[PDB]
């Protein structure tokens, strides 16, 4: 079993593609369960009772039930939502910390795991990538600056990790924008890692996204569905995990320079 | 065994020969304990000067410390108003400990609730907990004010308290007019003193604020007096008796005096006495106010100043000689009631115990420590008294203050063998006992153990610790005395000359050894 | 007496709002000796209502506080702001033998006292820097625990790495406890990641070793604080039975006794509530038996040696009922002496987990009869075995908040009432002779034979007080 | 003297606009302050020692002094940064607080400015929501695009903004639209009863002078961009709609999008 955790800015359609990965990954015969643990958005409202509100419900979470969280969706794939606060108030990072702890107690773990983590503002959203939790974890950016600072900051944080534990950068995972695919490879050079697979801009996958389903679901025979599918035997094959070496502004800045 | 009717507790049982064997037993046989001699090795390196390096070289261990934390200090300036209920945002457990521990030194029940913030409220926030919460405790409870202060886990994820108060009131659940005065008291932020001045400011701010337009300075002819963390009941009483004395109208700003000595007559009163609603709302109509501990009331001060327009003046804690008669004129000038002959003789009585036991005190050398007035005021009478407080340990003081104490110790060459210490513990303080041993330790209860450790190197380096400060947890009722005034000052004075009288008939006590100056007269 | 106590518990409730009305409600209830099932008749473990004054404490309370705190010879840190290692440093009287600050730190308090920096930057090199300082400044020490505050638990601090590169790199065993004090309803929880944290970090290292000398009559102490020297009055009688006691647990507990519980052949369990759960997994990991016990008077104490050696051999029996002929004539003096000083007097009970009916039986020795008990944080299964030790019409409390306990007291007037320091001023004050059943009232022991004579003279001391015929004035 | 709040999500182009709109706020002659609160971006690189940073240095917020932490940059604005942990680990949320503080109890918004604009990061926790409570921010803007994720990251701020609304002064003064995108913004802010306060159209010069370290009005004063910022500007220094929020559902996002 390999256990992957997914991390990336978000407002490029980084749980779009992490759920559309899955997909094709249940297409291939792959059992996988995908863990939400983003604030931001909804990691299976695409292949499909969160964590924290079910814990609620039942008084607290040691009368939690794994049958109760748990979910089949698209190709069996698991989904569970961590669960966090309503915007302004409480603490989302706790909130995925009692999620992972309940999943490690409760045995909820099956070829892959997926965690669909929130930005690193904190400790909590670090949990995903500690000691024996998730040991690849794919960067999905573009090349816009802030997409790609959050690339290289995400770096720092695996840095801090994989320098104590045991957890790798498997590569990038560039969502186009139609402006890129060139810098991309650059960022990941610079990095000492990969651009994994260049996701080309179809509207099918906001086709999809408005049905609520992935793109390998809503119309298999269509071209972007087959970039999910090479995207996924890529991940599947994937060899290169390396500790990596976030560059500094200046050096982000002058890349951006050159296009 | 045990005989019926010489039963023996703990102490002396366990020193019984049966006891005493299978003791061995267990340590020979499971214990794998180290040899006494690698014991004995040890401990007398933890007494050498090598060792103290290494201890003040820490960073990052904090051993014995010599203060708490906000909402502690919060509670207990809550406790001094009107039948208000302390009310503490944030996980149970605070709760708990604040009132075991306030129990344990004043031996008298102490009120507050929480909003028992589970797992879930720490991720979703404490909204729900404080909604359901004021409207159980005013229900259960019946206070006629609640005052809300915060626990850590509320601090770091941001539980605004203005905004959930405010809700609270606008869904129904407690009245728009309930008095609800908050304070955010992260324990992560200074100490104890520090949730006694947030919490006092956010009275204050609740129910001044907003009212300063018809507000005229000296109207109602009287000067308010602000407190700060106080643990001797006999402060509030001498503070309220020589202003009383002299005719100067006052108004007491947080006075739990009664609450914290109610009678066993046969009824529990869970609330007694207190600054009334109106006084504080009175507050800003006052001639001046006079913060009695300056050094932990600096964010009352600022709002007192900023908003309230009173010219509070400089005045250091009335503790000893000095700082009583300036105190004493100060309130004079200010209130135009003069210094009378009560006060005036009453000064004259200390200065005469002053003259009759200065033998006895001159040259003696102190360790001390507590909050940074009590200690400050402290280190001034110690010096007035012709004493040397050798080590000053504040554990909860800061640059500003260790600079003021080192002016005051430069003004008298009493002060010229002693070092400040700020951000030091009682582990550190254990070292400078051991290394550049003082007669007798000023301190509250946690000092007993280093009294404990000082004999175990023998008994001519035993350092005595005479239980002044808070916490005072193995002896009864010192909770009433006063450190206050001149009052204060002759207390304090009998039980250093006591204590070291108490010492000097124990080293003389050896028949034919050296009871040769055993004497009747001292 | 039979419906007086239910018209008395709906009197009470009628003072909370709506919700907390009907929560207390299933939280509260009257006995009914023959109900082997707890949960139709009172719920336990259930969250704490905000603002009612509750008595419990939490998680850390029950980690570093009561199972990890006690053991002697570890160094246990209090990881996180100043406070609660300074409010629960010393509070709980958990005897040791020992040289404080050499080579046993009880009374100590070791903390990180976080301060803003701390929040925002996080802990872990604090930590790690902290590990390295008790290591120069406390070389004897045979161990670390890490023992998690509220904001520990909140920050993501990774303190398992931190304890798995600090000991692996000293040859230090470092237990990390993620007890911070939101976790939960009260101490109990706490108890349960404090015995998690025994097994996965210190029961299992002395596993493949064959070194130490067993015997059929290896025992372990389980649950057994030592309050005043309770578990040295326990096995005194234990080892003077011809057991060997290897272990105990928490009590002047040492790490290597943990690490050579494995090795015995049965765990004496007194504290059900909070090591049942360690006890449980030695049963399936080393085939280790166990078994409840109650040393609170001789009844019981009587009845549980008896059990006790039933699970050996003949000598040991035989050596069991020496024993008893030993002590008899000593607490039959003390019945003789303080029973009819005692006898009919009625005593309401409120302790945590363990005390509120495992203290009847020696209650009942010198006549006096348990009104009403009630626990802070006990769990149904700790109910299911209060039903047979209570009287019928009597009433039974679960986390009982500071105004039900004043109004219950107002209306059953107990001669006596057990419970601990915060409520102990309030019916001081109300003329009712109050013994802390917490901390002994700084007695004890209470354990065994030579501890019943302790309780006794105690309850006898305290009821039986000339103040309590003083309480009001002669003019009114 | 308005307190301003700027939220959004950030894959956008959140604090380049910020600073551009303060750039043309500042060329207008408004004396203005920018609070980063934004551990996911750099709040302040294009107007020119953090707060926390800076404290830990000194031991304490208490012993730090305001002109260590506040610095001028063009057009005299003048910025500090909040400061938090690295990546992972730590409390940014409590940072945010910390700093806020530290700023009313050292008299910063006391100066007489015109404008005070804080650079938030996404509200995951109550710290984040420090700049809206009481006697902070008023007015609140948010950055948003035509993407999905972009327009449901706007929505949960109003919801936040609902929440803090209900409880003090703090409003919705409307959407700013960073590029029929330009329509479908629009109805977003009917269906939240607020407005599209500027449509920001897309131009290579704002890349140009952001990998510069610089706003549009400083790197080409003259470019049309530039023009654009000055318009936003204007828009906002005279707005006076100022609303609480009517979120909308999933469902109504997903109607409204599939509309276009
Ligand atoms: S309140 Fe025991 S389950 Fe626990 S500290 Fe006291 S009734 Fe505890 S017997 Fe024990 S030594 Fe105790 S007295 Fe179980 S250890 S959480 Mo407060
Ligand atoms: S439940 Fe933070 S410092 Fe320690 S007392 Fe607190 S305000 Fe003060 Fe339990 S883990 Fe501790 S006592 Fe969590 S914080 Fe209370
Ligand atoms: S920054 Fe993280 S740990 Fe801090 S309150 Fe916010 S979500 Fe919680
Ligand atoms: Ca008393």
């Amino acid at each position: 079993m390999r256990q992957c955790a997914i991390y990336g800015k978000g407002g490029i359609g980084k749980s779009t593609t992490t759920q559309n990965l899955v997909a094709a990954l249940a297409e291939m015969g792959k059992k996988v369960m995908i863990v939400g643990c983003d604030p931001k958005a909804d990691s299976t409202r695409l292949i499909l009772n969160t964590i924290m509100e079910m814990a609620a419900e039942a008084g607290t979470v040691e009368d939690l039930e794994l049958e109760d969280v748990l979910k089949a969706g698209y190709g069996g794939v698991k989904c569970v939502e961590s669960g966090g606060p309503e915007p302004g108030v409480g603490c989302a990072g706790r909130g995925v910390i009692t999620a992972i702890n309940f999943l490690e107690e409760e045995g909820a773990y099956l070829d892959f795991v997926f965690y669909d983590v929130g930005d690193v503002v904190c400790g909590g959203f670090a949990m995903p990538i500690r000691e024996n939790k998730a040991q690849e974890i794919y960067i999905v950016c573009s090349g816009e600056m802030m997409a790609m600072y959050a690339a290289n900051n995400i770096s720092k944080g695996i840095v801090k990790y994989a320098n104590s534990g045991s957890v790798r950068l498997g590569g990038l995972i560039c969502n186009s924008r139609n402006t890129e695919d060139e810098l991309i490879i650059a960022l990941a050079n610079k990095l000492g890692t990969q651009m994994i697979h260049f996701v080309p801009r179809d509207n099918v996958v906001q086709r999809a996204e408005i049905r609520r389903m992935t793109v390998i679901e809503y119309d298999p025979k269509a071209k972007q569905a087959d970039e999910y599918r090479a995207l996924a035997r890529k991940v599947v094959d994937n060899k290169l995990l390396v500790i990596p070496n976030p560059i500094t502004m200046d050096e982000l800045e002058e890349l951006l320079m050159e296009f | 065994s045990q005989q019926v009717d010489k039963i023996k507790a703990s102490y002396p049982l366990f020193l019984d020969q049966d006891y005493k064997d299978m003791l061995a037993k267990k340590r020979d046989g499971f214990e794998e304990k180290y040899p006494q001699d690698k014991i004995d090795e040890v401990f007398q390196w933890t007494t050498t000067k090598e060792y103290q390096e290494l201890n003040f070289q820490r960073e990052a261990l904090t051993v014995n410390p010599a203060k708490a934390c906000q909402p502690l200090g919060a509670v207990l300036c809550a406790l001094g108003f009107e039948k208000t209920m302390p009310y503490v945002h944030g996980s149970q457990g605070c709760v708990a400990y604040f009132r075991s521990y306030f129990n344990r030194h004043f031996r008298e029940p102490v009120s507050c609730v929480s909003d028992s913030m589970t797992e879930d409220a720490a991720v979703f926030g404490g909204q729900q907990n404080m909604k359901d919460g004021l409207q159980n405790c005013k229900a259960t409870y019946k206070p006629d004010m609640i005052a809300v202060s915060t626990t850590c886990m509320a601090e770091v994820i941001g539980d605004d308290l203005n905004a959930f108060i405010n809700n609270s009131k606008k869904e129904g659940f407690i009245p728009d007019e309930f008095p609800v005065p908050f304070a955010h008291t992260p324990s992560f932020v200074g100490s104890h003193v520090t949730g006694w001045d947030n919490m006092f400011e956010g009275i204050a701010r609740y129910f001044t604020l907003k009212s300063m337009d018809d507000k005229v300075v000296g109207s109602n002819k009287k000067i308010n007096i602000v407190p700060g963390f106080e643990t001797y009941l006999g402060n509030f009483r001498v503070i309220k008796r020589m202003l009383s004395e002299m005719g100067v109208g006052y108004s007491l700003l947080s006075d739990p005096e009664e609450v914290l000595d109610t009678p066993a007559d046969g009824q529990f009163r869970m609330y007694a006495g207190g600054t009334t609603q109106e006084e504080m709302k009175d507050a800003p109509n006052a001639l001046n106010t006079v913060l009695l501990q300056p050094w932990h009331l600096e964010k009352t001060k600022k709002f007192v100043e900023g908003t309230w327009k009173h010219e509070v003046p400089k005045l250091n804690i009335p503790m000893g000689l000095d700082w009583t008669d300036e105190f004493l004129m100060k309130v004079s000038e200010i209130s135009g009631q003069p210094i009378p002959a009560s006060l005036t003789k009453e000064r004259g009585r200390l200065v005469d115990m002053m003259t009759d036991s200065h033998t006895w005190l001159h040259g003696k050398r102190f360790a001390l420590w507590g909050d940074p007035d009590f200690v400050m005021g402290l280190v001034k009478f110690l010096l007035e008294l012709g004493c040397e407080p050798v080590h000053i340990l504040c554990h909860n003081g800061n640059k500003r203050w260790k600079k003021a104490v080192d002016a005051i110790l430069a003004a008298s060459p009493y002060g010229k063998n002693a070092t400040v210490y700020i951000g030091k513990d009682l582990w550190h303080l254990r070292s400078l006992v051991f290394t550049d041993k003082p007669d007798f330790m000023i301190g509250n209860s946690y000092g007993k153990f280093i009294q404990r450790d000082t004999l175990h190197k023998g008994k001519e380096f035993e350092v005595p610790l005479i239980r002044i400060g808070f916490p005072i947890f193995d002896r009864h009722h010192l909770h009433r005395s006063t450190t206050l005034g001149y009052e204060g000052a002759m207390q304090i004075l009998t039980t250093l000359v006591n204590s070291i009288l108490e010492r000097l008939d124990e080293e003389t006590r050896g028949m034919q050894a050296t009871d040769y100056n055993h004497d009747l007269v001292r | 007496s039979r419906e007086e106590v239910e018209s008395l518990i709906q009197e009470v409730l009628e003072v909370y709002p709506e919700k907390a009305r009907k929560d207390r409600n299933k939280h509260l209830a009257v006995n009914d000796p023959a109900v082997t099932q707890s949960k139709k008749c009172i719920i336990s473990n259930k969250k704490s209502q905000p603002g009612l004054m509750t008595i419990r404490g939490c998680a850390y309370a029950g980690s570093k506080g009561v199972v990890w705190g006690p053991i002697k010879d570890m160094i246990h840190i209090s990881h996180g702001p100043v406070g609660c290692g300074q409010y629960s440093r010393a509070g709980r009287r958990n005897y040791y033998i020992g040289t404080t600050g050499v080579n046993a730190f009880v009374t100590m308090n070791f903390t990180s006292d976080f301060q803003e920096k701390d929040i925002v930057f996080g802990g872990d090199k604090k930590l790690a820097k902290l590990i390295d300082e008790v290591e120069t400044l406390f070389p004897l020490n045979k161990g670390i625990s890490v023992q998690s505050e509220c904001p520990i638990g909140l920050i993501g601090d990774d303190i398992e790495s931190v304890s798995k590169v600090k000991g692996a790199e000293l040859s230090k065993t470092i237990v990390p406890v993620r007890c911070e004090g939101f976790r939960g309803v009260s101490q109990s929880l706490g108890h349960h990641i404090a015995n998690d944290a025994v097994r996965d970090w210190v029961l299992g290292k002395r596993d493949e070793d064959t070194t130490f000398a067993s015997t059929p009559y290896d025992v372990a102490i389980i649950g057994d604080y030592n309050i005043g020297g309770d578990a040295w009055s326990s096995r005194i009688l234990l080892e003077e039975m011809g057991l060997r006691c290897v272990a105990q647990w928490s009590g002047d507990g040492s790490i290597s006794e943990i690490e050579l519980t494995p090795k015995v052949k049965l765990n004496l369990v007194h504290c059900y509530r909070s090591m049942n759960y360690i006890s449980r997994h030695m049963e399936e990991k080393y085939g280790i038996p166990w078994m409840e016990y109650n040393f609170f008077g001789p009844t019981k104490t009587i009845e549980s040696l008896r059990a006790i050696a039933a699970k050996f051999d003949e000598s040991i029996q035989k050596k069991c009922e020496e024993v008893i002929a030993k002590y008899k004539p000593e607490w039959e003096a003390v019945v003789a002496k303080y029973r009819p000083r005692l006898e009919g007097k009625r005593v309401m009970l409120y302790i945590g987990g363990l005390r509120p009916r495992h203290v009847i039986g020696a209650y009942e020795d010198l006549g006096m009869e348990v009104v009403g008990t009630g626990y802070e944080f006990a769990h149904n299964d700790d109910y299911d075995r209060t039903m047979k030790e209570m009287g019928d019409s009597t009433l039974l409390y679960d986390d009982v908040t500071g105004y039900e306990f004043e109004e219950f007291v107002k209306r059953i007037k107990p001669d006596l009432i057990g419970s601990g320091i915060k409520e102990k001023f309030i019916f001081q004050k109300m003329g009712i002779p109050f013994r802390e059943m917490h901390s002994w009232d700084y007695s004890g022991p209470y354990h065994g034979f030579d501890g019943f004579a302790i309780f006794a003279r105690d309850m006898d001391m305290t009821l039986n007080n000339p103040c309590w015929k003083k309480l009001q004035a002669p003019w009114e």
